[PDB]
RNA sequence: GCUAAACCUAGCCCCAAACCCACUCCACCUUACUACCAGACAACCUUAGCCAAACCAUUUACCCAAAUAAAGUAUAGGCGAUA
RNA sequence: GCUACCUAAGAACAGCUAAAAGAGCACACCCGUCUAUGUAGCAAAAUAGUGGGAAGAUUUAUAGGUAGAGGCGACAAACCUA
RNA sequence: CCUCCGCAUAAGCCUGCGUCAGAUCACACUGACAAUUAACAGCCCAAUAUCUACAAUCAACCAACAAGUCAUUAUUACCCUCACUGUCAACCCAACACAGGCAUGCUCAUAAGGAAAGGUUAAAAAAAGUAAAAGGAACUCGGCAAAUCUUACCCC
């Protein structure tokens, strides 16, 4: 019963989510959702009075491009200074023991805030706010093993890319950033580039009383 | 394997400390001054053991009559024993007669 | 060899000397005849328990209570507050008898009382 | 014949022996006690 | 009855029950004789019902709810226990000028140490009581050395704890 | 733990002389 | 506790504790600096400025006080990262640690100029021990902690066993030369005629 | 424990460098080793 | 009764043995075996009496009692410290009260069936288990 | 590359200085750690021997009231060892 | 607390012969002749078989006594905690 | 299939195969939670004087010797009760889950209590038995051992 408790700098979820429109990259109610949109942002700019969500998507940007470059040099330093905890163990875990070598060619249309939405004040007595970015870039992708052989992707080849980023920043705290939170994968996405390698999904070990019911 | 794996410490020396840089100080205290002192009540240590060498056993034997009365007793039979053990070593073994 | 290091009881030794050794109860009578126990009513405590009935005094108190700095009770403070009125307010009025304490409350001897205050003879 | 079980237990014959009560009676049991104190023991008597 | 030893059938369960701040031993005090007499037993049945409490919590291998209760109770009688020897400490000392309520002595032993013989209650007298001339109140000259030896490692206990004691501010001032 | 430095600097370049010809350098 | 105990984060009895320091642990001792508690500048809620290390130049609310390590917990600065919730191959979640702070890597700030000062104790008219800067002079008073029992005096309602603040300050007292067996004897009206005969005491 | 021997493995190797190609428990444990070399010296 | 207190001893012919501020605390315990419908257990002190445990059970707690058994329950001192120093597990008095007047007593059941927590749960919940059509790969680039 | 190996701190030693330690409650000389009964008793005596005398038999230094010096002198002693 | 001897107050001894037994056969029980095994063993003196005794100067449980310049001994210079 | 065991008491020991949870010859270990309840046994008794020759052995007959284990009265004093303690176990003394040592009552003949073989093969040597033609002490220091069941005689 300790007067100390853990001093969350981030939350693990996504508020009021931004369900992807689908058709928005085959084509190449809105006052209600741009309404809970700018009663947060003037929330935001309570606690933050020089915040303009029109400077927003450039430094969305470049926070994008230098936290994945980061995941090449592997610098966990600025990764802690430009990425949540929440999205820190989903984007290190799986490269850990892998090279991971990433590009950004160039952006094919620029980046839109698509979502602006904030937490209540009884989180502790931290207020977040939360705002979801769409982002269509163009990037490079080669993901090597432990001996330094391929698993993912090709070296040069650049494919395109459309991902809904949501970016959070602890808006009580006096040190506090705007840093990548999640990103939101569309159920409509399409299907990922094939791998490189064959797998075998294993069947039923059965116990030796156990009959295979198909 | 008997040797340490790192380096020691770092053994820092102030060779101009109070007590070295006034060692020797007053040590010519009679020949400088008309012989009212001597170095030998410059010393500090033991009161049996002020201006006086000895070997191990005129040491013990000493320090047994200048302060064998006020002697806590395990250390005093340990001294008498001691002084038996001495007298016998020094008085009837060896190899000089 | 024999354990010289746990607590001696009544639980080890012969018959004898375990039937003679007992936990630290005290005696409510005494033996007598074929062994046979005699009972004494007045050496068997007494539990002097009040009636708690209509009592406004519960086992916690509010933490609502005003602080108060601790004051140990002396032998001046039960003199100041028990006996001192009594005798500044006979000597106003001019008839101490400085042979005729016993007025105020002075026992001479504790002896012929129930409740002596050395030797004490009372339980807590 | 077979050796070793020359302790038959009695606690009678222990407390009679080498108890306190007896380690009093006599001086030199006193000082046998006093030199256990000294020596800071957790068991002075049986 | 034993509904007295177990708490309010609508507590059991509830792992936490709140409680309130233990008797102060000046509020204790300011209450008379007979008060904390009633409240002795008001105390003593709560702590008897939270000792209840806390060896079925262990049965069970189950937190006890709030053992801050027992421990408050403990406390709160500790409190009503010193109010009440303070007062008939106080009465004894105005009365009988006696500080000790039961009877002593500074005697000497059988091994030489002065020690607080504490009085025992008896029926007959000293001279004829037959255990009492048994136990010795005196040392024979063989106790001496002894207590010279004891004085001796008493002596040789100090002077180590004070040597350490400067060796530790040394080592102190050579950090800072 | 003995007393001294020239034992241990002596053991220091020898560790030093070994890793060398273990991992020789480019 | 035993000598040449080891403080540490978690609290000395703990479980964490418990098992960073056994019963057979003997460890080399930590060498603290004897600070006074008439010289114990830092209390819990104060803000603090780190000095040193990343989250320098840096202003926080201390949460914890170790005062037999001179160590200060400021909320949310210092800090590195560690999991929580490790049971099976799952990650857990990655959450900020902050890790303590000596007294000289931690300064006071008066409330004005939001900068580091020097605190020195200084007696005041009421004779209240008070903070006074050394730049400046103002007086930084001890920060409101909640409490150390739990019990929040403001939404304290008393419950079925808790004395009336009114009856618990009733003084029903009469200072009398008798004693609780007598009063209560003569209250309850027990009667004793028998006399307590002379016992040999020795 | 005033003055120990604080090289004594550099004695050791001193002696034992010479013995590196001989076989069997002589040409690694220094009170065989010794016999060995001075015999081969 | 009471505990560590001296006893004003009784001549013939002396007033009642009182006391007033009882030290002697007790516990209702439950029973580790099966017991008749009247007994009630509890476990006491060392130096209290059975006919202290029936006028303590009679006076303060207003239960009639009629009979009162105890014993001596032995605690272990096989246990062992890192010392190998024998650690004393204590002894206690053990005592089968009979009620009175046909009563009848069974043991009540007084056990009846966070943000950081939550927020475990949450992350625990959104990550899903690794696809074994993957192979490996890191599961996070959109490329 | 296993077993291992390394480690500075607990503390300690010699001095100086300075006169050291005993009533929470209760229990404790009986079979200590035992609430509670007709007794009684009571302390004081030269150490010796190993060893040295190349055996051993008289003999063979053991703090006794601050240093030093007189002085290993006078003396003692199987006039030997030694003191 | 083993053992030697003693004190106090105890206990055990089937069946058969003859009826008188420090009598014979013979259990339990006490001892330990001879052989084999064991020899860092199950055991710092045991096991299996074979034996001596088994109403007697017997065997044995409990408490007590005598202590080292000694004790105690149906003298083996035995035994007095391997 | 064995049972030369067993079940109690005494002495000794002091939680030492009860329940739950947990590890790493084969699965009585660690921590926790429980339990042995008095009627059996222990723990006894006011004084002073005084009394107490006649065994036991089925106690009869009978014979003893070594000559034995059980008893009061008078006169004062005397109101009260069922306290306290032991009670478990696969257990003690032998450094050990030791083929040893260990009092008494019952069963001694079982209603109690237990298991000689981890699996195979079926060499030597060795251990423990069983059978053996003809002979029958020729063996050996000696009929030791074994088998029979057996005469007479020296010395001490
Ligand atoms: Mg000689
Ligand atoms: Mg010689
Ligand atoms: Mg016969
Ligand atoms: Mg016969
Ligand atoms: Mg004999
Ligand atoms: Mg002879
Ligand atoms: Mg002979
Ligand atoms: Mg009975
Ligand atoms: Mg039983
Ligand atoms: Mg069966
Ligand atoms: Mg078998
Ligand atoms: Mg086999
Ligand atoms: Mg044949
Ligand atoms: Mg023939
Ligand atoms: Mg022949
Ligand atoms: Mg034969």
């Amino acid at each position: 019963k300790s007067d100390r408790s853990i001093h969350l700098a981030c939350t693990a979820g996504i508020f009021d989510a931004y369900v992807p429109p689908e058709g928005d990259a085959r084509i190449s109610e809105r006052m209600k959702k741009t309404m809970a949109s700018q009663v947060s942002i003037r929330r935001i700019k309570d606690y933050d009075a020089n915040f303009k969500i029109k400077d927003f998507p450039e430094k969305a940007k470049d926070i994008f491009i230098e936290a994945h470059l980061c995941l090449n040099n592997s610098d966990h330093d600025r990764l802690h200074t430009l990425v949540t905890e929440h999205c820190f163990p989903d984007m290190t875990w799986d490269i850990k023991y892998k090279t991971v070598r990433w590009s950004f060619v160039e952006s094919l249309e620029p980046s839109h805030v698509v979502q602006v939405r904030c937490s209540s004040m009884m989180n502790q007595g931290n207020v977040y706010g939360q705002i979801t970015v769409r982002m269509h870039t163009r990037q490079t992708l080669a993901i090597y093993d432990r001996f330094g052989r391929l698993m993912y992707g090709q070296e040069d080849v650049p494919k395109d890319v459309l991902e809904y980023v949501v970016f959070e920043k602890q808006l009580t705290n006096p040190y506090g950033s705007w840093r990548m939170h999640t990103k939101i994968v569309p159920p409509w996405a399409p299907p990922k580039q094939p791998i490189l390698k064959t797998v075998m999904i294993p069947g039923p070990q059965l116990k030796p009383e156990e009959e295979y019911e198909e | 394997i008997g040797i340490r794996l790192t380096l020691p410490p770092p053994k820092v020396v102030d060779r101009w400390n109070e007590k070295r840089a006034m060692f020797g100080v007053y040590d010519n205290i009679g020949i400088l001054g008309n012989f009212e002192k001597h170095p030998k009540e410059l010393i500090r240590g033991p009161i049996w053991l002020r201006g006086w060498k000895g070997n191990e056993l005129q040491r013990c034997i000493r320090k047994r009559k200048m302060v064998g009365s006020r002697m806590f007793a395990d250390d005093l039979h340990n001294l008498n024993k001691r002084i038996r053990y001495l007298y016998k070593h020094f008085n009837r073994h060896g190899k000089f007669r | 060899g024999a354990d010289r290091m746990s607590k001696w009881t009544s639980k080890r030794g012969p018959r004898s000397f375990r039937g003679r050794k007992g936990r630290g109860a005290k005696g409510i009578g005494f033996l007598t005849s074929g062994w046979r126990f005699v009972q004494i009513k007045e050496m068997v405590p007494e539990f002097v328990v009040p009636d708690l009935t209509g009592f406004k005094l519960k086992p916690y108190v509010s933490y609502l209570a005003p602080e108060s700095e601790e004051t140990p009770l002396t032998a001046a403070q039960l003199f100041s507050e028990a006996v001192a009125p009594a005798i500044e307010k006979d000597f106003k009025d001019g008839t101490f008898d400085p042979d005729n304490l016993e007025k105020y409350g002075f026992e001479p001897t504790q002896e012929g009382k129930l409740f002596q205050l050395y030797p004490r003879n009372f339980l807590r | 014949k077979a050796r070793g079980n020359e302790y038959q237990p009695s606690n009678i014959k222990r407390k009679n022996k080498h108890g306190w009560v007896r380690r009093l009676s006599t001086p030199a049991g006193v000082q046998v006690i006093l030199r256990r104190m000294l020596k800071g023991r957790k068991s002075l008597s049986h | 009855g034993l509904e007295e030893f177990f708490d309010d059938p609508k507590n059991w369960g509830q792992e936490k029950v709140k409680s309130g701040a233990a008797w102060t031993c000046q509020q204790l005090r300011n209450k008379s004789n007979e008060d904390l007499h009633k409240l002795w037993y008001v105390l003593l049945k709560e702590r008897n019902m939270l000792l209840t409490l806390e060896q079925e919590a262990k049965r069970q291998r189950l937190p006890m709810p709030s053992p801050e209760r027992l421990d408050k109770v403990v406390d709160s009688m500790d409190a009503l226990d010193k109010v009440v020897q303070e007062r008939e400490d106080a009465l004894r000392l105005l009365q009988t000028g006696q500080e000790r309520a039961r009877p002593g002595a500074w005697r000497r032993d059988i091994f030489g140490r002065i020690i607080w013989h504490k009085f025992k209650q008896w029926v007959i007298p000293w001279h004829l009581n037959k255990r009492y001339n048994r136990k010795r109140f005196f040392a024979l000259p063989y106790v001496d050395h002894f207590l010279r030896l004891e004085r001796e490692k008493r002596a040789r206990i100090k002077a180590r704890k004070e040597n350490l004691e400067r060796k530790k501010a040394k080592i102190l001032l050579k950090k800072f | 733990v003995k007393k001294g430095f020239r034992a241990a600097f002596r053991f220091q370049k020898e560790l030093e002389r070994q890793r060398l010809l273990r991992c020789p350098p480019p | 506790l035993p000598p040449h105990y080891r403080y540490g984060m978690s609290p000395p009895g703990s479980v964490a504790d418990k098992r960073k320091n056994p019963p057979w642990i003997r460890r080399r001792p930590v060498v603290v600096e004897p600070i006074s508690d008439e010289d114990w500048y830092l209390f819990c809620g104060d803000t603090v400025e780190i000095l040193e290390g990343k989250d320098a130049g840096k202003q926080g609310k201390v949460v914890q006080v170790i005062r037999q390590r001179n160590w200060v917990v400021v909320g949310g600065l210092n800090t590195h990262y560690r999991y929580i919730g490790k049971t099976m191959d799952y990650r857990g979640t990655m959450i900020p640690s902050e890790a303590p702070l000596l007294h000289r890597q931690v300064k006071l700030v008066d409330p004005m100029d939001r900068k580091p000062t020097e605190i020195e104790w200084r007696f005041t008219e009421a004779g209240e021990r008070v903070r006074v800067s050394t730049r400046s002079g103002r007086i930084i008073p001890k920060p409101e902690f909640p409490r150390a029992d739990g019990i929040v005096p403001e939404t304290w309602i008393d419950g079925p066993k808790d004395t009336s603040v009114e009856d618990a300050l009733e003084r029903t007292y009469v200072p009398c030369l008798k004693t609780l067996q007598e009063e209560v004897m003569e209250a309850m009206g027990i009667k004793e005629t028998r006399k307590y005969k002379k016992v040999y005491w020795y | 424990l005033r003055n120990r021997v604080t090289d004594r493995y550099f004695r050791i190797q001193e002696v034992l460098k010479h013995a590196r190609h001989f076989r069997g428990r002589k040409n690694r444990c220094y009170r065989l080793a010794v016999r060995t070399v001075i015999r081969a010296f | 009764m009471a505990r560590n207190v001296v006893y004003p001893l009784y001549r013939l012919g002396g007033p009642q043995l009182r006391v007033f501020r009882t030290n002697f605390f007790i516990q209702l315990v439950r029973p580790g075996v099966a017991q008749p419908e009247d007994t009630v257990q509890f476990r006491i002190p060392m130096e209290m009496t059975r006919v202290d445990l029936r006028n303590y059970l009679e006076g303060i707690y207003n239960v009639p009692v009629a009979a009162v058994r105890t014993r001596v329950q032995h605690g272990s001192n096989k246990r062992r410290d890192h010392r190998n120093v024998r650690i004393k597990k204590p002894d206690y008095k053990v005592a089968y009260v009979q009620l009175a007047h046909g009563q009848t007593f069974t043991f009540p059941d007084l056990f009846p069936e966070d943000d950081l927590y939550s927020m475990l749960e949450e992350e625990r919940q959104q990550r899903q288990s690794s696809d074994p059509r993957r192979g490996g790969v890191p599961s996070w680039f959109g490329l």
